[PDB]
């Protein structure tokens, strides 16, 4: 119940209930020790690992992997899998992760849960991936940073605007040759919002005050 | 050796009782008067808290020929340590009006009496100068400005009279007729910037006619003070070009928010004003209907 | 509703938005009118964010997206203008204009302010990641005319609408950046302004008595 | 209170701009090619 | 290159007049400021797209008697200046020095 | 409206139309000076939206006629106050540039100089007004 | 008083203007008029490309005191 529990709750998005539900499933399957006890708890931890790894929280996951009993016998190469995509998420190499999910696709493709969250996994990190190579740049160029990523002008352009059209890095495409102008985020001081907020309160103390001084006339 | 001479601070009695001591010896004009300074020392911040009268005398003569009696540092001593021992001997002052020749070579008599080194106060007793009339004399070696043997001289330390809740109700009593206890805020900060502006002037007056001494040669040239206005000269900044332009944002940004005060204060008033009307109109009925 | 009928909007697009999940209220209207009304609002005035979590992803709607055409057309709308489908933008404008907005009471009032506003928040979409856009692209973009695409966009620029000046010479269609700082001073300038003089009218009355 | 009879009366024998409406402007003849 | 600094003055330089002052090549003015900037000489910083090698404070120098007379000039208009921003200060608001 | 739009014929349609009612109040004098406004507001509309534009389309956005007409009005207008720009004679085209940032220079100062004035002013009236029911309190 | 208008409205707007549309532009006849009419506006005639090349109170100080002023003499 636990574990299905977590897998529902994984198709919304929500991990950190998912996150329990998994870890007590984990519990539970760890104390017994039947035939299918192994596969279970193999499974839940899986999804555990899945569920942690869209929140980030990477020292975490090293943590959680590097527990004794864990790492003892239920240690898999399936779980080597995906901590192989979790440092490839910490390292934020689109490329790392293609190579990872390519060559251990076997533990992963399955569980149909785990491919169809790892492709929004897939575009988060090529977004990731996308906002470190523009860090060190003020005018870079979209051929290199095609090369760099691995992917097509026309698609990186189309990712590119997508990404500043949702305000994840300040920058301003540009059609001159091919150029990614980078910009500082701006400032929006704080002063004039609240004065302008101020205003408001103000304007409508006037009205209130002449209300009160309908009295006297 | 301890280095305590960054801060010097003074409660007003000392001060009080340098001028109750040269108004008593009746000393006339050249005649300088000294005693001690005692207090509480070894933190960074001296400060002097008690005096007392000594019986210095000096012909205006050679500078060797002074005299000072040993045997009453010791007798007022003994005295005041059986009154309070939390006061210690920290050196001496003179009753002005400025620095003489044997200030260095006395300050070495009281140096056995002393801990730390001897504190050295200047008290303009006659009240030439417009600032504040005390300011600090640490003897110190350092090397000499002309590139000669290291000198053993005095540092002028800056020094702030500051008083204790013991003095502070004497001297809020007695100049409880001068002192504008109503002032105002902004007021009185106003007054304090242009107090501020007139003693720059002063002192870059006071440097010119320095200048001005020296290129006539009645005063030996010395490279730290050149070096130091060359300082000053390099410090100064250039504004009359992205520095202005920052200074203009920030008062820009800064009248904005006065704006805004200023709008916030005439809405309160008119608050008062409406809730005062109120108030003199039931008056009135008050008046009228009780009358009738 | 009262909102969203006198030209508000804002709060309009809050209420109505969380009144999908609790709308107990069938006496004023059904609950298919209530999804067209809050669907025009959100997508007239939240943020590119707002609608990936408001608008575009809420289970009410999307249960009931294929129930009605004026839903699905207004749906339709708002995943085009969210996933950057620039090209059927127009033609799904006209129909949402056609099919919601003069058969309504609250909107058809408003129907020409819904419009003028729809065309201002796609060209500042289009114009905000690129920065020297090219006209003819642009017009390929809309499938519309050059000539025409100037034409419209002249008028969103002399009132500082949108963001950008066009180069008649070239077709360059250059962006410009401005500071808020600028706004923000103009606005806080015109409201205490307004206030100032709301102030003095007052207070010339009350003195006077 | 004045009169101000100098003055005579005239006799006679949520808004801000958007005067203006777009009409159908369609431009299918950019479709047609 | 401190003696051109002192003498040409200009916090900014170029690349060509060091070298010519320096006999240096042009491309060896960029280690002659390295050595210059870490021994404490200077306080600068260079640039090598457009040669506009930027000085801050220098090592002081022992005055001459020259430099007095100017010193002492600027001191005099630094000190009109004052007092005139003191007059008007003080004519303004007397209203409200007490 | 026609003064919005920056449009002659419009202007000159709805002048005609009422003239009597436009000397009848007495502004008809006032009202016929606006000519030279439309002008200004219709270059400063296609000089806001037009960093680079052709001399003839200037003239036909403009309902206009030859080339000159429209030099001359443009070099009127930019020593006239409105229109930052600079006209080029060697292909027809009236680079502006751009606007000086206005929170970058001293017209916020006079502008919150001349608020601070009227609010203190106000006050004063405001205390001086206040000041009566003291002595009738 | 025609070209002395149009040659302020010139001085402003053109740069780099040749003298030859110049001759056409301040309505004269002949270039020798021309020639002279710029000298007497001082504009260079350099291979005849004219170039025209080309209080109230202390700001921050008077403001802020008299803003102290009004404050405190009504207090």
């Amino acid at each position: 119940l636990d574990l299905m529990s977590g897998i529902l709750h994984c198709e919304d998005k929500d991990y950190k209930t998912a996150f329990s539900y998994f870890f007590e499933s984990f519990e539970s399957y760890h104390n017994l020790t039947t035939h299918n006890s192994y596969e279970k708890a193999c499974q839940v931890l899986k999804y555990m690992l899945l569920s942690k790894i869209m929140l980030n929280l990477i020292d975490d996951v090293k943590n959680i992997l590097n527990a004794k009993y864990t790492k003892e016998t239920y240690q898999s190469r399936g779980i080597d899998a995906m901590k192989a995509v979790a440092e490839a998420y910490n390292n934020r190499s689109l490329l790392d992760f293609n190579t990872a999910l390519k060559q251990y696709e076997k533990e992963l493709m399955g569980d149909e849960l785990t491919r169809s969250h790892f492709n929004a996994l897939y575009d988060t990190l090529l977004e990731s991936n996308l906002c470190k190579i523009i860090e060190p740049f003020e005018c870079v160029e979209i051929s290199h940073i095609s090369k760099i990523i691995g992917l097509d002008t026309q698609q990186v352009e189309g990712k590119l605007s997508q990404m500043i059209l949702d305000k994840i890095f300040y920058g301003v495409l540009d059609q001159g040759n091919g150029w990614l102008y980078v910009y500082e985020t701006p400032n929006q001081d704080a002063t004039y919002d609240s004065a302008l907020e101020l205003v408001g309160q103000l304007n409508k103390v006037v009205d209130q005050l002449f209300e009160k001084a309908s009295v006297l006339y | 050796m301890s280095l305590q001479h960054e801060k010097v601070t003074i409660a007003p009695l000392v001060l009080l009782s340098a001028l109750d001591h040269y108004e008593r010896t009746q000393t006339k004009e050249n005649k300088r008067c000294v005693g001690v300074i005692l207090g509480d020392a070894n933190s960074s911040t001296i400060r002097v808290t008690n005096s007392f009268a000594l019986p210095f005398e000096e012909d205006e003569k050679n500078s060797d020929v002074w005299f000072l009696d040993h045997n009453y540092i010791e007798n007022m001593n003994e005295m005041c340590k059986k009154i309070n021992a939390k006061e210690k001997l920290i050196g001496w002052y003179h009753s002005g009006p400025k620095l003489r020749a044997s200030d260095l070579k006395i300050n070495e008599l009281f140096k056995k009496y002393t801990q730390n080194n001897p504190l050295l106060l200047i008290v303009d007793v006659k009240q030439q100068g417009v600032g504040l009339p005390t300011d600090a004399y640490v003897a110190i070696e350092q090397v000499k400005d002309d590139g000669t043997s290291t000198e053993k001289t005095f540092l002028h330390l800056p020094c702030t009279i500051e008083a204790e809740e013991a003095e502070e109700i004497g001297v809020e009593h007695l100049l409880r007729d001068v002192r504008d206890q109503a002032a105002g805020g902004l007021s009185i900060r106003l007054t304090n910037q242009l107090k501020s502006l007139k003693g720059l002037q002063s002192k870059l007056k006071d440097v010119v006619e320095y200048l001005d001494k020296v290129i006539n040669k009645e005063l030996p040239i010395n490279h730290t003070i050149l070096g130091k206005l060359q300082d000053v000269f390099n410090l100064l900044p250039n504004l009359g070009n992205n520095l202005q332009k920052a200074l203009t944002v920030k008062t820009n940004d800064e009248l904005m928010v006065i704006y805004i005060s200023n709008l916030v204060r005439s809405i309160i008033a008119f608050d008062d004003l409406i809730e005062n009307k109120i108030q003199n109109k039931k008056i009135q009925e008050q008046r009228v209907k009780d009358k009738q | 509703i009262h909102c969203l009928a006198v030209r508000n909007f804002k709060e309009a697009a809050k209420l109505l938005v969380d009144s999908l999940a609790t709308f107990t209220s069938i006496e004023l209207t059904s609950y298919e009118s209530i999804a067209t009304y809050a669907s025009v609002t959100g997508l007239f005035t939240l943020e590119r964010t707002d609608l990936k979590s408001k608008v575009i992803d809420s289970p009410e709607l999307l249960s009931l997206i294929s129930t009605t055409a004026a839903l699905q057309s207004i749906s339709s709308l708002t995943i085009s203008l969210y996933a950057s489908d620039y090209a059927s933008y127009f033609p799904y404008l006209l129909e949402t204009y056609a099919n919601v907005l003069i058969p309504c009471k609250y909107l058809n009032r408003h129907a020409d302010f819904f419009v003028r506003e729809m065309r201002r928040k796609v060209y500042a979409q289009l114009l905000e990641s690129y920065k020297t856009l090219s006209l003819k692209s642009m017009a390929s973009a809309f499938g519309v005319s050059v000539a025409f695409l100037d034409n419209d966009l002249g008028k969103f620029i002399p009132n500082k609408q949108l963001n950008c000046v066009i180069d008649r010479v070239n077709g360059i269609v250059e962006t410009n950046r401005p500071d808020n700082k600028n706004a923000q001073y103009h606005l806080l300038v015109k409201q205490g302004d307004g206030l100032l003089t709301k102030l003095q009218k007052y207070g010339a009355a009350v003195r006077l008595t | 209170d004045d009169e101000f009879e100098d003055f005579p009366i005239d006799t006679w024998a949520e808004n801000w701009d958007d005067v203006e409406v777009d009409d159908d402007f369609t431009n299918e003849l950019k479709a047609e090619l | 290159l401190i003696e051109t600094v002192f003498v040409k003055n200009i916090r900014m330089l170029s690349f060509e007049d060091i070298s010519k002052a320096t006999h240096l090549p042009k491309d060896n003015v960029e280690h002659l400021v390295m050595r210059a900037i870490s021994l404490g000489l200077l306080k600068g910083s260079i640039d090598q797209v457009n040669e506009l090698v930027t000085i801050s404070w220098v090592q002081p120098r022992i005055i001459s008697g020259d430099q007095i007379t100017k010193m002492k000039d600027r001191l005099v208009e630094w000190n009109d200046q004052v007092e005139k921003l003191g007059k008007k200060m003080e004519a303004r608001g007397q209203s409200i020095w007490v | 409206k026609a003064v919005k739009l920056g449009d002659l014929k419009k202007f000159t349609s709805t002048i005609t139309k009422y003239k009597q009612l436009l000397l009848k109040d007495d502004t008809y004098q006032l009202c016929v000076r606006l000519r030279s406004n439309v002008i200004k507001t219709g270059i400063r509309i296609i000089s806001l939206t037009y960093k680079k534009i052709s001399l003839r389309d200037i003239c036909l956005k403009l309902n206009l006629d030859s080339e000159q007409t429209v030099e001359y009005m443009v070099s009127r207008a930019i020593r006239d106050g409105v229109i930052e720009a600079k006209i080029n004679h060697e292909d027809g085209f009236i680079e502006t540039t751009e606007l000086l940032n206005i929170y970058d220079s001293e017209d916020p100062q006079q502008v919150f100089d001349e608020r601070i004035k009227f609010a203190n002013q106000l006050h004063d009236e405001y205390l001086v007004s206040m000041r009566y029911p003291e002595d009738k309190k | 008083a025609i070209r002395d208008e149009i040659a302020k409205n010139t001085e402003l707007s053109y740069d780099f203007l040749p003298l030859s549309n110049i001759k056409a532009l301040l309505f004269f006849n002949n270039e020798k008029e021309t020639e002279k009419f710029a000298l007497e506006r001082n504009w260079p005639i350099v291979n005849s490309k004219v170039y025209f090349n080309n209080d109230q109170k202390t700001n921050i100080i008077e403001k802020a005191m008299d803003y102290a002023i009004s404050i405190e003499n009504i207090v």
